[PDB]
């Protein structure tokens, strides 16, 4: 029973926690296909790995709240 | 007591250089041991005492 | 809970000699254990053979007042402490044959493991396992008999302490 | 990174003309019947051809599409006989009554008294597979809609049948392609398990729960509209279902509480079926769906982001074991019996799991009600889950002679329980040991006591107590989780541990399981046969290569008889050996765990609830006074409950009377082959060979005797096959007539 | 030639033995259906 | 007895002695070879055979000291008659000796 | 004597056991071309020397099963001798 | 008072420092 | 121990001593076969009776026999 | 539980003091 309010972007930060989290973490960071350009050492595939684990992290987290 | 087993074993027991920053103690133990631990003791009060 | 701290090991092998069939273990030479079995009574430096086996028959003689006097067939009558009092003394001399009948069976040598490194040299003769035997039936039927008079009357001990 | 290989086999009957084509030693033709069945041996063993690992790899993934055909048509066969020959239209309208039923018998030699009343005007064999609960629980209603999925079972099963020839004799992969196991538990684990839930989840949702619903309410089975009507008209899943008519946008605002009619928590069973809640299965796959999409995300691919295999068993090493888990990642990735070893221990023990979490729990509508199904579902996954543990320790003892290698696994966690082994060995010697005297022995105790008029001096529930206090606690914290550890729910995880009883028309789906001292007992012999399985399967993986008798048994191999008469004689040192003698006790274990089932469930589960609640049980509640003596699980069990098997000549059960006697020959039958060696029936072919020259009818293909190992591979399947069909024939006759 | 190759199969063991014991108690089959019960010679 | 003396998969038994196990994994195997091992295997034929002498020794009495003849000679026919009318139905007293 | 040098293994519970110091015992020495990785009769790796090596056995069995797999290193200089607990060394492979 | 069973589960929790205190005294040397 | 006996039948094979765990077989030279040598069994008191070297032996019937007597420490195969 | 007092008070009492004693005394006295 949580609407879309206007602050309802808990996940903007959860997502902009991963890539500050996850830049510094990943082996290998850069494949192939970059997004060019883009600031952040990251291809494509590794950046939306990122929006995509803050994608989760951040649902887990509004239900948490109720 | 497992904290100070562990800073006893070699490549986890500190060097001389280690003790004796004494400018670095001063920071931590300042502003952690004395500051936030007042500031943690504040969030006690309020929130349960 | 890094040990030394992130290295090393412990399974180094019996005697820095891995050609033979034994490794040194935390059940092995941790020196709490091997301080242990090392002072049994079979294995403690400065003992008689007679006084060797007087200590281990007080010890084995005194808890097999236990499982016959509670769990054996006369645990409900009068006479339920005295059928584990002739249970255990009963047994005692049971044992006291095969130790007298390994005895004079020209018995083999005693083992040096790695947690005890010598035999206790009373250990090799027909003449000193005999002793281990004399000793061994005199305590244990004495080893009985001290069970027998604590748990016959419990209320008064705990009354008298 | 896809490679394959263009034709490398081509397509010709060449090779079903000459026999026996794929080994050179075997191919030069027959000269004994010893090339008989080592044709029929050699077959599917296709390591021993050559070293080249992709070749032999191309022939394994093809088989297995042959494998996935003649499951397809075993399956789509099982919905096409129920589509003509059965009786799941009159099923629908009372399974109370009606009793599950296919497989009309031809009428020729009198067989036709097997096509006996089930109910609903239908003469057949009243099965106990469970498909009508299955079917029910896919939501099928007509028969229209059993041909069409049989006839598309069909189809199914010719598409991998034209795939394995495509990906063999047509388009082969290389060996790269199957060296990619981070890429394969990546699709493995996301579309197969993760989306194969996730579509699932979608025809709960749409379609079945919808119509067990409307089956719940009694309805009518015509009635019920099509399930095709449910996704065009949307006013009927408005009517049933109301927090429905939000659609698809409360996904999408994380509002999730507005699904709690249709993805519920009700954490218990469904009063009107016996089963569990439709709408608790569909929020349960549609969770097990998000968790693996997610987890199959982990291992790296061609995209630089995630984990590596090599490089997490590689960081995982501790002070006790050395270079830890470092170098088990080329034993499997290169072996594929290391593979094999581990695939199927774990899906075997994965087996015995779904058994015990199917009985107490029953997913499909009215399986609790029917006792001739639920016993059978349980007994029949407990023997396919013990085989496969079984094999994989086989498989690990093929690993350890042909595929094993000092170089890689150097001092890693294969190699220090090589070091040790006398170690393992000798303290689970012990255990075995240990386990038999104060669990077997304490059957022996009171087989005596109770004989000599003692019945005080028992372990039994009145004189000496024996209470399994370490799950009876358990029992009761997992009553007592509805709203305190697990808020949530409404009744526990099932009726097996607490809550009360569920009566379904009459007979009991499940009562609150009560263990005593009598459960004990059968608790611990059951880990007494366990622990004796894994001293003769683990015994034969680390003593496969060497022992103190045998120091070169690996370089014999795996399947030999023994090393000769010497040494006092070493007959059955192979690692084969250990497998043949692991299979008894397998067989021992899991008998008696179905024993344990079919006699627990029987005196204090199953039975019939009156109107004042008072639960009349089948035996009565014996289980209690009796399963603590070897006489009581003789008398109690296995002589009354078989007069039901035995008494039924003349009746529609004619047939489970002919294979509780036919079992009994094929097994002491097998005695023959066990018992007696092959140097004496060779002398006695002699003899007889004699007799066939003398008249001039020798044959060209000299006669031998059965080779010692196959000798005791005939006395073990033979053994198998007629201990297990013997409780096959009397499980059924006695729970088709009692339930 | 192909169709040679199918002759030499049909002619195996186990494939030859499978084909004349069906064709065998198919005999046996459809007599006993026409003409059942004859425990002995009628005379 | 006859080939107690050598044969074509093992000649000179005689040299062996009476009771020997076996003569290796050679020549296909030997195991079970020697002439006291066809002792050994008739021995569990000659236990069946007074079993099977014994079984119809006793159950044709059992119906003469009855009175009923008509239980034998109906179902002693058939392998279930045994098994049922013999050793289930007269190990009902046997089994209820401590219950 | 014998002077051979000892292959790197952590130790096995196989090994020696009593009659080693009771009945008799033997020991197999090769000389190796190099370093590198073989198997133990008594169980597991090992890593042998360069050079001349040595490994005190249990049976005159493990040390010819040992042999042939030493045959396919390129090793055929492998002796063992018998070492009984008076003291006698006797060589017994080969007979020469 | 507290209940009979909770003052086990304090006496087996305090064996954690009783073997920890075990393994500093006589890492700190003998 | 056990007795090895060797017939004057073989052919100088060298599979039966190729196949003696404990190597009591070895090769002397002797006129008689093609390949003028003939397999010989001076150790015989470390033989195990294994029985490898009569069935790695061609010759029809068996040149070479193991005949199985008293049984020591050696031929027991004891590591103890 | 007031019955611990009874368990553990003489054990620290009696048993904690000669286990200590007769180790120290051992030691002290040692070569
Ligand atoms: C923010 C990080 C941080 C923190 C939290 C600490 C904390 C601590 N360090 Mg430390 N340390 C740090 C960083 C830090 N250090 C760094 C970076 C270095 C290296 C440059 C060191 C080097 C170092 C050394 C070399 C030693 C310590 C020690 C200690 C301990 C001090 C003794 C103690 O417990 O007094 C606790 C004191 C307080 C909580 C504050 C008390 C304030 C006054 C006295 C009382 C006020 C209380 C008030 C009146 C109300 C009380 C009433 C209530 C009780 C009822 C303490 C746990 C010593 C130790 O014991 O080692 C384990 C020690 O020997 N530190
Ligand atoms: C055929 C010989 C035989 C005889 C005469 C007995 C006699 C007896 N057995 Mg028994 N038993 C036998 C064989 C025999 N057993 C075998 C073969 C087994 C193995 C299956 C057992 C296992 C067995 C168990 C497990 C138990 C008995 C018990 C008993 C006692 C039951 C009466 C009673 O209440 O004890 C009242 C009497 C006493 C409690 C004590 C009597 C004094 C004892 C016997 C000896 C006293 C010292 C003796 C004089 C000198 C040393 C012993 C000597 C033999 C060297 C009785 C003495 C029960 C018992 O009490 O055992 C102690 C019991 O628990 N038996
Ligand atoms: C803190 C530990 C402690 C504890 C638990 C006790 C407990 C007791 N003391 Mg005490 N005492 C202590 C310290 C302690 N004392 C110290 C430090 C001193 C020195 C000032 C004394 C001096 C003292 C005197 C002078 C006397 C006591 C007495 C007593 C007993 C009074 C109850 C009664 O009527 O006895 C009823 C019980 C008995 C009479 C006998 C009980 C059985 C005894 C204790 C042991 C039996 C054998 C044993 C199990 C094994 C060997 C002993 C073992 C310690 C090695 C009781 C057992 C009185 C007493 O009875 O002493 C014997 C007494 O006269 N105490
Ligand atoms: C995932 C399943 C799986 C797979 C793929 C394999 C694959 C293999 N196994 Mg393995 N195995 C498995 C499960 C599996 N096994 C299980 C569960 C067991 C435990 C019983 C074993 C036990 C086992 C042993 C002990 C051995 C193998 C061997 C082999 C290899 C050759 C097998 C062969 O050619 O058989 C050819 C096929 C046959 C010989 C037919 C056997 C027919 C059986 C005995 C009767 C089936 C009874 C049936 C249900 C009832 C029929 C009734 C009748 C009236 C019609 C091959 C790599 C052998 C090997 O050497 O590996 C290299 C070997 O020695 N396996
Ligand atoms: C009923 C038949 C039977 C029995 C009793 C056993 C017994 C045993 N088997 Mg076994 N086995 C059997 C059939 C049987 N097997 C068959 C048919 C096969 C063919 C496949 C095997 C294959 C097999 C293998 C392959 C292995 C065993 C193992 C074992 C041992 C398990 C340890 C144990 O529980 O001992 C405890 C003893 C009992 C449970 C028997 C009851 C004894 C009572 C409690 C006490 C005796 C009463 C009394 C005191 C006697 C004294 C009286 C006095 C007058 C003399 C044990 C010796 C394993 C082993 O040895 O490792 C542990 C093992 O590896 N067996
Ligand atoms: C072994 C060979 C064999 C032989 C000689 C026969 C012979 C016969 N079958 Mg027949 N049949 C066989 C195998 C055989 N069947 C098999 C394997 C099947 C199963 C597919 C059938 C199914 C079958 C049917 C369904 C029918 C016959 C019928 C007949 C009869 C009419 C003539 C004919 O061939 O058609 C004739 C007596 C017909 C008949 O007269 O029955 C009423 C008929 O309707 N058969
Ligand atoms: C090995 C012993 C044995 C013997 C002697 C018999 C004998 C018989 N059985 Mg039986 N039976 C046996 C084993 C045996 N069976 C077994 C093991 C089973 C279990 C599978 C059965 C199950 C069984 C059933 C269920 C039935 C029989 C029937 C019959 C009768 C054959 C009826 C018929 O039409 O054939 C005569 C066949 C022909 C004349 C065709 C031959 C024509 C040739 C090819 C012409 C040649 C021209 C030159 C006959 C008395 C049937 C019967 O009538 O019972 C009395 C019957 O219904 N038996
Ligand atoms: C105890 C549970 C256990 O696993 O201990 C853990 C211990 C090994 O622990 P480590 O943390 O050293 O393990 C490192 C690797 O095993 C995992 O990477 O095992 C042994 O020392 C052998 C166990 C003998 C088991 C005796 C039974
Ligand atoms: C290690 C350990 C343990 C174990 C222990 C035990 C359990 C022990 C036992 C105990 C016992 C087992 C005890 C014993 C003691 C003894 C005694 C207490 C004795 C006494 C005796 C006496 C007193 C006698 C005397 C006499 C004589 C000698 C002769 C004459 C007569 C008379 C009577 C005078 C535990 C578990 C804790 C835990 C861990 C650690
Ligand atoms: C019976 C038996 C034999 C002899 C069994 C043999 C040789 C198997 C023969 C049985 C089959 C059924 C014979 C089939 C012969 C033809 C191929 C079939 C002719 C009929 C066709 C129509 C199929 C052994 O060699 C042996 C060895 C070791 C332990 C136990 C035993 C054992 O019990
Ligand atoms: S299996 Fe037979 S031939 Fe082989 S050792 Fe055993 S008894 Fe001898
Ligand atoms: S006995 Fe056999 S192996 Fe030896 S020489 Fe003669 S034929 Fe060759
Ligand atoms: S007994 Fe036989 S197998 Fe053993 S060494 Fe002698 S000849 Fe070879």
């Amino acid at each position: 029973w949580s609407p879309t309010v206007g602050i309802i972007m808990v996940i903007a930060n959860v997502i902009a926690i991963t890539f500050g989290r996850q830049t510094i973490k990943y082996p290998s960071a850069e494949p192939a296909l970059p997004s060019a350009k883009f600031f952040g050492g990251f291809g494509a595939p590794a950046l939306l790995a990122t929006t995509a684990f803050g994608h989760i992290l951040g649902v887990g987290l509004v239900l948490g709240l109720h | 007591l497992f904290a100070g087993w562990l800073h006893l074993q070699p490549k986890f027991r500190p060097s001389l250089a280690w003790f004796k920053s004494a400018e670095s103690r001063l920071n931590h133990h300042l502003a952690g041991l004395f500051g936030v631990s007042s500031l943690a003791w504040a969030g006690h009060l309020i929130h349960v005492a | 809970l890094p040990s030394d701290p992130r290295n090393r090991e412990v399974v180094f092998p019996a005697g820095r000699d891995p050609q033979w069939g034994n490794l040194e273990t935390p059940v092995n030479a941790s020196p709490l254990v091997k301080w242990f079995i090392n002072n049994l009574p079979a294995y403690r430096p400065g003992l008689t053979p007679f006084r060797r086996g007087l200590e281990v028959g007080m010890a084995h003689g005194y808890f097999l007042f236990g499982p016959f006097a509670k769990l054996g067939p006369l645990r409900d009558a009068a006479n339920a402490n005295l059928a584990g009092l002739l249970g255990a003394i009963g047994l005692v001399v049971l044992f006291t044959l095969a130790l007298s009948l390994y005895a004079n069976s020209n018995p083999p040598t005693a083992l040096a493991s790695v947690t005890v490194p010598n035999p206790p040299d009373a250990f090799q003769s027909k003449e000193g396992w005999n002793n281990f035997a004399s000793a061994f039936l005199i305590g244990g039927i004495g080893g009985a008999v001290v069970a027998y008079f604590l748990t016959s009357n419990l209320a008064l001990i705990q009354g008298l302490v | 990174r896809v490679i394959v290989d263009k034709d490398p086999v081509p397509t010709s009957f060449e090779k079903w003309a000459q026999p026996g084509h794929f080994d050179r030693t075997l191919a030069r033709g027959p000269k004994t019947t010893t090339w008989i069945w080592n044709l029929h041996a050699l077959a599917h063993d296709f390591d021993t051809h050559t070293s080249d690992l992709e070749d032999i790899s191309r022939k394994i993934f093809a088989a297995h599409f042959g494998h996935l055909a003649v499951v397809t048509i075993w399956l789509s066969g099982m919905i096409f006989h129920g589509a003509k020959f059965s009786n799941y239209e009159a099923w629908l309208s009372d399974p109370l009554n009606v009793r599950p039923s296919a497989q009309v018998v031809w009428p020729i030699v009198g067989q036709d008294i097997l096509n006996g009343d089930v109910g609903g005007g239908f003469h057949g064999i009243q099965i106990t597979s469970g498909l009508f609960q299955v079917w029910r629980g896919w939501g099928i209603t007509n028969s229209f809609q059993l041909y069409c999925t049989a006839i598309g079972g069909l189809v199914l099963a010719g598409l991998f049948l034209f795939a394995g020839w495509f990906h063999y004799h047509k388009r082969a992969p290389k060996l790269e392609w199957f060296q990619n196991v981070e890429s394969m538990l990546n699709h493995h684990l996301q579309v197969l398990l993760g989306c194969g839930s996730l579509g699932w989840a979608g025809h709960l949702i749409h379609v079945s729960a919808p119509i067990n619903k409307l089956m719940d309410a009694g309805v009518a089975v015509k009635d019920i509209p099509l399930p095709h009507e449910f996704i065009l008209n949307k006013s009927l899943l408005i009517d049933l279902f109301p927090g429905f008519a939000a659609g698809l946008t409360p996904f999408f605002t994380l509002n999730w509480g507005q699904y709690a009619d249709f993805l519920t928590f009700k954490g218990g069973l469904n009063p009107v079926t016996g089963g569990l809640w439709m709408t608790d299965i569909a929020h349960h796959h549609l969770a097990i769906a998000v968790v693996f999409i997610i987890a199959g995300h982990q291992y790296r691919t061609n995209w630089g982001i995630g984990h590596s295999i090599k490089e997490i068993l590689e960081n995982h090493k501790g002070p006790f074991t050395g270079e830890g888990h470092k170098g088990l990642y080329e034993n499997l990735t290169t072996s594929w019996h290391a593979q094999l070893a581990t695939n199927l221990a774990f899906l075997g023990s994965l087996t015995i799991i779904i058994a015990h979490h199917m009985y107490a729990m029953p997913p499909y509508p009215y399986l609790a009600t029917d006792y001739a199904t639920q016993l059978c579902i349980f007994t029949h996954h407990i023997w396919i889950g013990g085989f496969l543990i079984v094999g994989g320790a086989a498989h690990a003892a093929i690993f350890m002679v042909r595929d094993y290698d000092p170089v890689v696994n150097q001092n890693n966690v294969l190699d220090r329980v090589i070091r040790h082994r006398d170690a393992i060995i000798s303290h689970l010697n012990w255990v075995c040991i240990f386990l038999g005297f104060h669990s077997f022995g304490l059957y022996i105790h009171n087989d005596t006591m109770r004989a000599l008029g003692r019945p005080q001096d028992m372990f039994s529930d009145t004189a000496i107590q024996l209470q399994p206090v370490f799950a009876q606690w358990v029992q009761n914290l997992h009553t007592l989780a509805p709203g305190g550890t697990a808020p949530n729910a409404l009744e526990p995880v099932s009726y097996a541990f607490g809550g009360g009883v569920l009566a379904v028309g009459g007979k009991v789906a499940m009562m609150p399981i009560a263990l005593g001292t009598a459960d004990f007992l059968i608790h611990h012999i059951h880990a007494f046969t366990i622990h004796v399985t894994v001293l003769i399967l683990l015994k034969g993986v680390l003593f496969a290569r060497s022992s103190r008798l045998i120091p070169d048994k690996a370089n014999l191999g795996f399947r030999f008889p023994c090393d000769g008469p010497g040494r006092g004689g070493t007959c059955q040192v192979s690692g084969w050996d250990h497998v043949f003698l692991g299979l008894f006790w397998m067989y021992n274990s899991l008998s008696i765990v179905i024993f344990h089932f079919s006699w627990k469930m029987q005196s204090d589960v199953w039975g019939t609830v009156d109107a004042a609640g008072n639960v009349s049980h089948i035996t009565g509640g014996n289980f209690a006074q009796s399963a603590i003596t070897i006489n009581g699980w003789l008398r109690d069990f296995l002589w009354a409950q078989a007069s039901q098997v035995i008494n039924s000549y003349g009746s529609a059960l004619s047939a489970y009377g002919l294979m509780f006697l036919g079992a009994h020959f094929v097994w002491a039958f097998s005695l023959m082959f066990l018992f007696s060696g092959r140097g004496y029936w060779q002398e006695l072919i002699e003899s007889i060979v004699w007799a066939h020259n003398k008249l001039k009818v020798a044959p060209a293909i000299q006669p031998r005797a059965l080779s010692i190992t196959q000798g005791r591979a005939v006395g073990v399947a033979h053994y198998l096959l007629g201990g297990i069909a013997t409780t096959w024939a009397f499980f059924h006759a006695h729970i088709l007539s009692v339930g | 030639d192909q169709s040679s190759y199918l002759i030499k199969f049909i002619s195996t063991a186990p494939v030859a033995a499978t084909i004349w014991l069906t064709i065998t108690a198919g005999i046996l089959i459809e007599f006993n259906r026409f003409f059942p019960d004859l425990l002995f010679h009628p005379l | 007895a006859l080939d107690a003396r050598g044969s074509k998969l093992m000649p000179d038994k005689k040299d062996f002695g009476y009771a020997f196990p076996c003569d290796g994994p050679g020549r296909g195997g030997t195991c079970d070879i020697s002439a006291w091992d066809s002792f050994y295997l008739s021995l569990f034929w000659a236990l069946n055979t007074v079993g099977w002498v014994t079984f119809y020794w006793h159950w044709k009495h059992l119906g003469i000291w009855q009175g009923n003849v008509a239980q034998f000679n109906e179902n002693s026919t058939y392998l279930m008659g045994w098994f049922r009318d013999y050793l289930w139905a007269n190990s009902a007293q046997l089994i209820n000796g401590y219950n | 004597t014998l002077s051979g040098k000892t292959p790197l293994f952590a130790g096995s519970t196989g090994g020696l056991l009593t009659k080693a110091v009771e009945e008799e015992k033997y020991a197999i020495t090769w000389t190796s071309p190099k370093a590198q990785v073989f198997e133990l009769p008594t169980g597991g790796a090992a890593t042998m020397h360069e050079g001349e090596n040595l490994l005190y056995i249990a049976r005159k069995e493990y040390g010819i099963a040992l042999g042939g797999q030493l045959r396919k290193f390129k090793i055929t200089n492998y002796k063992i001798y018998r070492i009984l607990p008076s003291g006698e060394t006797t060589f017994i492979h080969p007979a020469d | 008072s507290i209940s009979d069973t909770q003052v086990y589960i304090a006496l087996v929790v305090a064996l954690i420092p009783g073997l920890l205190a075990w393994r500093l005294a006589t890492e700190l040397y003998k | 121990s056990h007795t090895v006996k060797i017939y004057d039948t073989c052919i100088g094979c060298t599979q039966c001593v190729r196949a003696c765990p404990t190597d009591v077989l070895e090769m002397v030279p002797w006129d008689g076969c093609k390949a003028a040598q003939v397999a010989s069994s001076p150790r015989t008191e470390d033989c195990v009776g294994c029985k490898r070297c009569e069935t790695a032996c061609p010759t029809d019937f068996l040149s070479i026999r193991v005949y199985l007597g008293a049984e020591t420490t050696r031929s027991m195969g004891l590591a103890y | 539980a007031s019955f611990l007092s009874s368990i553990f008070v003489p054990v620290i009492g009696w048993v904690v003091p000669i286990a200590t004693f007769s180790f120290l005394f051992l030691y002290i006295e040692r070569e």
